[PDB]
């Protein structure tokens, strides 16, 4: 043919997948019956075309996956956990009186959040013809949501960095929280993770939905929120995952790092949350989001998030436990733990001398003091990427064999004990400028 | 940076006077560091005695050193065709000339041609914020 | 027909807007019942053709907006706040002996033509205009209660608690010397345009023209002073020439003293009045009797522009990094310590001289950045937070000349 | 300062002759170290035989190289508008020219323009201490 | 010890003019013991006869030898980008330069580069106690 | 290379106007780095007022520095003989000239001669890809 | 180690401009401790008055000292053939140059040659982790 006989093999197609996975994310939500995805089974998605084939069209899960793909062009692998609609199919029903009756495609309270707006008034180009009185007042609200609670079986030993939930069911949220908390069990090898969920409603009730969950990022959404909440939740989770990935230190804040570009919301003059209770939400560990440009009427504006923190406000007993306030500290702790676990793997199977610390020439081994020196060197090499400068290296790193940490005849050869007290990096938060137009 | 002096785009359109065939607009490349020069005022003021001047009609000229395109005859660059030149600088200024004629052809080596274009008027763009 | 087939679409509409532009201006005035605009609703107005139907024919707001478009050909995007007439609104009654004339809107706004009472007191700025930020606010009546409410809301807009939303307002006060002085308020959030008792032109028209001229002049140049026959000339307003001045020279001096904008004729056929001074009403500080920090209208605009620009510039430090105390920055890390931040702030302030400030006196003293964990007393400081101070100085402009001729 | 030679402030006022808009006075900047060059005496003397000279009416002329201002059309710098130029030197003297005219414009690249200004008289400040 | 000559931090911010994308401020490391070199005064003097000095406008320059960052293209260091360089010394003095441009890029080997950065002005911080 | 400027082959055929003896074509040589220059357009333009151009007849001139061939008399290169020259540039362009006559010969040192060839028209090859 | 300065591979491909014969790519080795030296930015800058910069077109050059291959004629290393040079450093950087030309040949001793290659643009591989 056209000199394509052998060596070269062209596969022209406008749908390909490039990246080599890394920094996995899991999305779990309801699915329409049209899709062919196996219910209650984690699956890996590769592109955007297959999303409609697997999980149907119009479902919450496919829209969340589309937003995740839009926000994350490359750098992560997306995993999905399809879920079937609950047995009680109470599908939410709207009404577009002009009269058009609108029905949600998935039953439950998930279909009870939808706002339709009309770009009336002047708007230059949006001059409406005389008449056309659009009305939107709903007819009935859905209910009954699935409560799978089958994490221990579907996902047994697959560690996921980010968990995305596309529902406001408090029981579902607390089940996911309990599973992720159980992932940090000292009796088993851990799967460090973090889940993002949303809590839409008035200020009075949203505070009730929150608790001391250090492993959830509650996203406060007002009653008059136009965008579908799960789209914003998925965009926030994907933005966090791709922004951090291999750089688990960046805080998702500002018009440079905390911009949900894919999401677009109509301009408004009432700024959703009001400043005093914006501060109230800031105080009690809630992720507050706002408009990029408030100003006045015009075109759409992308949303804008604040305070990339977790819903952790209390210690085991005391109030001020800031060790897990920021979401960046969580990823920093997970990365430090994993990296340290990898680093110490070199000592597996190595010979250790404790009584006579004179290694014979040619012997491949070491003694506890040399291990302590190597560990201190490794800790010093990670300053600026995982830790602060440091407090005082003599006392905050300790290597002890079990013989001298346990009483008479309680120890056992080959067991050590390492204690480390690191401090995360520091970042700026406020300015408080004070001007004075003196003459 | 906006603290930059130099050209960014040069477009010339050639209209042959015999067959009325239009070629362009084609981008062009500067041969050396020299920038094109302009003269916008269509009048000339011959100095007289005791502060008086004598206004008279003149032409809005232009000097344009460019590297010729291998797809265009060299004769088009030396007065056997019309020119429609448009120069855009790095600061946003755009100089537009039309119905121009190369007034004084000069010996060219076949790579770089310097034009002396004479036209009735030249239009400036004056990037936003004027007068 | 011609080239018009598919590609390229033509339209010969003789009433067309150009672009969205900027520098939004809000005008508030009563509307007649004939209009279709929703009362207590702020909307954008694009052209003068559709005003007559949206705000009625002959209404005060319609005339004010028409004069605003006359004064300003481009550079602003006007916003209108139509107000329905009072329920208990007495109509203005005129009588001409040679024709019985009546105003088209009930209230006292019809008594200033050369009688009605009770004007609607909505006091609803907090909801109708919640977070919209308007550079210029225009009020189209002499009711002191509206002026007080608008001044109070504008003062609340600059309050330090919530994020600031700067703005300015223009109001008029027509009457005798005793009446106009009593209306004066120390607040600099309003500019009282004083008008004489025998002023021919309707006052709201002149006030709207002045506000539009101020907004369109400043816009992106918040330093020009509306003053003199070149910068403060109202070319739209025409009034018949007269030999009797509305105000005596001493009267003008007293009005100038007490923070009142005074207009004057241009020839002393129809003449276009021009503004003498662009001074606001900032007679006294909270207890300091003399204070020139806010006398001129340019001061408020300069302060707002400097604040907004400085806030925008500081946004780069949003979660970048801060290696305060600690040590020096490592290699490859993206961050900065307070010393470098202070240096960059000083550089920004120095580069901004000539358009927002004037030289300075000692930039090492006027500019002062301080970390918060040391500005407050012992154990009061809190980490991850800064402080900043700035004693900038506004530019200067020209004044009276005091010429003295003498022959020989 | 003490004994410095150079220019500090340059002010040019442009006045259109066909529409009578006035722009200025606008500050300007030098492109290089070539100072403005002046000729005040409005008479030129032609040498004749045996110490004699001939007096004929002449023009006070000013030469001014300046950087073009991006908010002002280039045609204003080339004789399509009157120029009112006022410059201050570091030593303190001020030269004032009113109702000028550009006589012999030459092509410029759009950033640096050299003006050949003619007038009837040129004023001098002569810092304190004269004759 | 206060008596120490050296550089503590070097921060460089790149702003591509074509796409208006800002990179930095990244920290940089010296390749050798040659310190960065400055020239703050924006005016250049020239010697004249008998004490006179001709004062003319010029630039504020800076020479910055640093080690390139392996995450930044080499072309950003050779005049294809606008630099925002800020250098802190051991004695507390801070040099801040904004909107700079590299004028005469010499060829580099891919590890150590030397920038000849030009700017309108450079800011001095003068650790506490001045004049 | 396809990105090279220069001459490759020069062919000159001499035909004396007295004996009609035809010698050539002979491959010639360049004396220095100066390349031949051209003016292919056969009509000359002159400046008039307000964009007008007075068209007048002219010639397609040619300047050609070559090295004298010792087998050919020098007087042939200086106007006692017709020349039919054809030189091809490195980019493929061919300048074919027939029945040319040197107009203004000057002193030559015996090795290098600078032609001033005049003609009614000059051909151009325009390597493939034209207009 | 990841901390190493030096070259790892140098490939040069020679193309004859006369017979269109392609040779290579052939690995080469350094003659000394001097590394190949690069200039990537295709525009050159010129210092002007008060921070301004004049941008003009330039070339992406390279200095490359190599030991010539005994299977390749020396003339191929001195500008009588095309070069498609490609260099990879130890830290992962790979600089690619195609359709280059040797500008200023120098007297080589027959073993080591120093190329000054000028090309339109040079590509950088910029090992993983960018901006």
């Amino acid at each position: 043919d056209a000199l394509s006989d052998g060596f070269v093999r062209l596969c022209i197609d406008p749908s390909l997948n490039f990246f080599g996975e890394g920094c996995k994310i899991l999305v779990e939500g309801q699915m329409t019956d049209d899709g062919s995805a196996t219910p209650d089974a984690v699956t890996c998605v590769t592109s955007e075309l297959d999303i409609i084939e697997r999980f149907g069209q119009g479902s919450v899960l496919t829209e969340s996956l589309r937003k995740v793909f839009c926000t994350c062009k490359s750098g992560v692998s997306v995993y999905a956990l399809p879920r079937e609609d609950a047995a009680a199919g109470v599908k939410a029903v709207y009404t577009l009186t002009i009269v058009i009756t609108l029905t949600a495609r998935n039953a439950g309270t998930i279909g009870n959040h939808l706002s339709v707006i009309y770009t009336n008034l002047g708007s230059c180009t949006s001059v409406t013809p005389e008449g056309v009185t659009v009305t939107f007042a709903q007819t009935t609200a859905g209910s009954v949501n699935p409560t799978p609670n089958d994490y221990a079986t579907v996902v047994n030993e697959c560690c996921f960095a980010v968990y995305v939930l596309s529902s406001d069911d408090t029981d579902w949220q607390e089940n996911l929280r309990d599973w992720i908390r159980s992932a940090w069990d000292c009796s088993k090898p851990q799967c460090f993770g973090h889940g993002y969920v949303f809590n839409k409603g008035t200020l009075g009730q949203v505070l009730a939905d929150g608790d001391n969950s250090a492993e959830l990022s509650r996203l406060a959404l007002p009653t008059t929120y136009p965008v579908l909440p799960y789209l914003t939740n998925a965009a926030y989770g994907a933005l966090s995952a791709c922004s951090t990935c291999n750089n688990p230190e960046l805080n998702i804040q500002g018009q440079t790092f905390g911009l949900l570009s894919c999401i677009n919301m109509p301009e408004s003059c009432t700024p959703g949350w009001t400043f005093g209770e914006v501060t109230q939400l800031q105080a009690n560990g809630f992720v507050v989001s706002g408009p990029s440009t408030t100003s006045g009427q015009g075109n759409y504006t992308s949303p804008y998030i604040y305070n990339d923190v977790t819903n952790y406000l209390r210690d085991e007993k005391n109030r001020p436990n800031a060790t897990f306030r920021d979401a960046s500290s969580r990823r920093l702790a997970a990365a430090t733990g994993v990296a340290l676990a990898e680093f110490l793997q070199q000592f597996n199977g190595l010979a250790v001398f404790t009584k006579n610390t004179n290694i014979r020439t040619g012997i491949i081994g070491t003694n506890p003091r040399l291990m302590l020196g190597k560990i201190r060197k490794w800790a010093q090499d990670n300053v600026g990427t995982l830790f602060s400068e440091f407090d005082n290296i003599n006392e905050d790193i300790q290597l002890l064999t079990d013989f001298e940490v346990q009483p008479k005849c309680v120890g056992q050869p080959g067991i050590f004990h390492l204690n480390m007290r690191y401090r995360p990096p520091v970042r700026g938060a406020r300015i408080n400028v004070n001007m004075a137009p003196a003459l | 940076c906006n603290k930059q002096n130099g050209v960014k785009n040069i477009l010339i359109t050639f209209t042959d006077c015999d067959t009325q065939e239009v070629i362009g607009p084609i981008s062009h490349e500067q041969p050396d560091d020299t920038l094109p020069t302009y003269k916008n005022c269509a009048w000339t003021n011959t100095a007289l005695t005791n502060g008086y001047v004598q206004r008279s009609a003149s032409n809005a000229t232009m000097t344009l050193p460019v590297v010729r395109d291998l797809r265009v005859p060299l004769a088009f660059y030396q007065g056997c065709a019309q020119v429609d030149v448009q120069v855009e600088k790095f600061d946003g200024t755009v100089m537009t000339l039309t119905e121009g004629a190369v007034v004084e052809p000069e010996e060219s080596d076949g790579r770089s041609v310097t034009m002396n274009i004479v036209a009735s008027e030249i239009d400036e763009l004056l990037p936003p914020g004027s007068l």
